[PDB]
């Protein structure tokens, strides 16, 4: 469902949402989440601090 | 399980702070330095002393 926080104003679906990943291939109503990185271990704002002092 | 975070929050919360009167804004045109206005005041009808 649309339990999550919604940033647009009136364009909300107000209807059946779903995640379209594994319910089927290509069938369910669309609301797909996109990760930055599939498995997250360390943020790369730390690696950019890691080399920039050495640099 | 390990590793870490990302620097700088940058929250920048700001509020827009509207202006509460601006339907009183008239369109001034910036010529001349002096504006004025007037009425005439009342007067009363008087008696008819024909003498």
């Amino acid at each position: 469902e649309d339990i999550y926080f919604i940033v647009p104003d009136y364009l909300i679906p107000d209807d059946c949402l779903q995640i379209h990943k594994l319910y089927d291939n290509c069938m369910s109503g669309n609301f797909v989440v996109m990760q930055n990185k599939p498995i997250q271990y360390n943020s790369d704002i730390e690696i950019i601090e890691h080399y920039t002092d050495e640099l | 399980k390990y590793l870490f975070p990302k620097i700088n929050e940058t929250l920048l919360i700001d509020i827009a702070l509207g202006n509460r009167f601006n339907w009183l804004a008239k369109e001034q045109d910036f010529i001349g330095q002096y504006s004025e206005e007037y009425v005439i005041m009342d007067t009363v009808p008087i008696n008819m002393d024909l003498s």
